[PDB]
RNA sequence: CGAUGGCCUCCGUUGCCCUCAGCCGAUCGAAAGGGAGUCGGGUUCAGAUCCCCGAAUCCGGAGUGGCGGAGAUGGGCGCCGCGAGGCGUCCAGUGCGGUAACGCGACCGAUCCCGGAGAAGCCGGCGGGAGCCCCGGGGAGAGUUCUCUUUUCUUUGUGAA
RNA sequence: UGAGCUCUCGCUGGCCCUUGAAAAUCCGGGGGAGAGGGUGUAAAUCUCGCGCCGGGCCGUACCCAUAUCCGCAGCAGGUC
RNA sequence: GGAUUGGCUCUAAGGGCUGGCAGCCGACUUAGAACUGGUGCGGACCAGGGGAAUCCG
RNA sequence: UGGCGCCAAGCGCCCGGCCCCGGGGCCGGGCGCGACCCGCUCCGGGGACAGUGCCAGGU
């Protein structure tokens, strides 16, 4: 059946962050009034961490493994699934499709998404996820 | 030429030190300020006439003013 | 009807010789000598026979002067490769990807049977 | 690595070592090919995109960069303060918006690699925009008026950026 | 107001056993080697706005044609 | 190889804009008719003589 | 399948400087596997003929 899930890793495809990976946070197969196309809210990850090595101090290591997140909505059109997912939590109350009314509490989730991208990174689990796609 | 469509920014532009002088154009229905700086001259147009001439006095005094008669 | 002549030296209809009629203000029809036509740039793909959207089309050496956003758009390849052909490239390198990913593991699959 | 000057700070000047790497071949060859960027008004006996007046514009340069604006100024915790607002610890901050085409005043980055513009024949048809011509009037000045002619003729504007 | 004339911009098609320049110069992108600061007087860095200084050398008059050129000439010729 | 062609006065057909219709604008054409001139009308200018055959390319 | 690919990862062995308590921490370097060893023509293809120099005959 359906397989876009709330938990999927998907190749974003279009739009200014155009070939980053993002997780779904909350799809929407019927569309929404405002919104006809049926669509999904997603967290991705703008700035990629440097390729991080051994023989470097870990005041470089930190200052390289650091991750630039962006939060928005996007067509399905606009996404291609793949088959891998995270079960990184995401706070939902946080990232909402609320939070695009101002630019204030979008910040918010930007961070959070951010730190919980660094937490699970440094872990190296999902270590495909945290690499850029070369194309 | 460039144009100045607000009032206060073309005070900010007449006291900056390379304004070299303004004049004053009074033709029908308008009332026009030129400032003349390094680059540019930027004109400011007035419709009425009181505000016109209750900024006459506005202008700093060490800039020139020079009136088109 | 005021016939006008050339104002520079060059009394020949080449391609850099372009003018362009003009009414002074005081009231005569003059020569202006015109700029050539600029080109948008041409997408990188090599098959979309179009030129890339939100550049400005003016000649080479006018780019030196323009900003930088004036002369690309915003995105991955942006300014040199259309977005059509940049889709296309991201759901290719993806796709090869999982194919070589798949292809290796069935050949430790079949390494493991032998 | 070695030396100098400048408040020897930080940088400049070199001299040596390490490291980095192709050339399509020195050079010449177009006053019609390519080639950034100046227009209007006035002026002489003879010169004007060149002189004067007025508006611009391109390229190059600048120890201290001259200055603004962007990078930028947020969140958490313990607090003070009724609050406003103000303290002490942590954490982030090489911009942001739009589903998208893409947009916003800027929005770090080397060797290297890819691409674009420069950079393209002849002919046909059609459409858009200017200049000119044309028609009906308002003015201003001239011509005919033996008869007629609300008549005939001239003129009736705005540069680059 | 006009299938009006000229110029210019654009769209579209036809023809080729013809396919109809090079380089100087400039720009964008991919990468990610490096640099900045520890919360501030923020720093590195800015293709944004304004401001400061300079642009050297050579040609420039006139004829350009039944009289300023070439034909021995103020030549019914020739000359883009 | 034939006919016509001037001038003048008409008729008919060929369209746009606004609110099967109504109103308001309009650009050149084409055809037909009457009248008329001392049969003259592409009135100046511009502007193919024709046909039947042979030789050669 | 009209994608990307360089300027080492990793591993091993040495060294320096700073700090803290011989050990540890912090910063910064060197070498070697990774990328096997040895060799006498850069690889191929011809070759004592092509070819060249000088004589002789024919044309
Ligand atoms: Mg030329
Ligand atoms: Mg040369
Ligand atoms: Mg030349
Ligand atoms: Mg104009
Ligand atoms: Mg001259
Ligand atoms: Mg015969
Ligand atoms: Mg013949
Ligand atoms: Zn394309």
């Amino acid at each position: 059946g359906k397989f876009m899930k709330p938990g999927k890793v998907v190749l974003v495809l279009a739009g200014r962050y155009s070939g980053r990976k993002a997780v779904i946070v909350k799809n929407i197969d019927d569309g929404t009034s405002d919104r006809p196309y049926s669509h999904a809210l997603v967290a991705g990850i703008d700035r990629y961490p440097r390729k991080v090595t051994a023989a470097m101090g870990k005041k470089k290591i930190a200052k390289r493994s650091k991750i630039k997140s962006f939060v928005k909505v996007y067509n399905y059109n606009h996404l291609m699934p793949t088959r891998y997912s995270v079960d990184i939590p995401l706070d939902k109350t946080v990232v909402n499709k609320d939070v695009f009314r101002d630019p204030a509490l979008k910040r918010k989730a930007r961070r959070e998404a951010k730190v919980k991208f660094e937490e699970r990174y440094k872990t190296g689990k999902n270590k495909w996820f945290f690499q850029k796609l070369r194309f | 030429p460039r144009k100045i469509e607000e009032i206060k920014d073309f005070l900010l532009t007449a006291r900056r030190k390379d304004a070299k002088s303004v004049k004053i154009k009074k033709n029908k229905d308008n009332v026009k300020f030129k400032v003349r700086c390094s680059r540019y001259l930027y004109t400011l147009v007035i419709t009425d006439k009181e505000k016109a001439e209750k900024l006459k006095q506005s202008l700093p005094p060490g800039l020139a003013v020079k009136e088109l008669k | 009807v005021q016939r006008l002549t050339y104002r520079r030296r060059l009394s020949y209809n080449t391609a850099s010789n372009k003018t362009r009629l003009s009414r002074t203000p005081g009231n005569r029809i003059v020569y202006l000598y015109t700029k050539k036509v600029g080109k948008a740039p041409k997408s990188a793909c090599g098959v979309c026979p179009g030129r890339l959207r939100g550049v400005r089309a003016v000649r080479p050496k006018v780019l030196m002067r323009l900003s930088k956003t004036k002369k690309h758009v915003s995105r991955a390849y942006g300014g040199s490769m259309c977005a059509k052909c940049v889709r296309d490239r991201i759901k290719r390198a993806f796709l090869i990807e999982e194919q070589k990913i798949v292809v290796k593991v069935l050949k430790a699959q079949a390494q493991s049977q032998k």
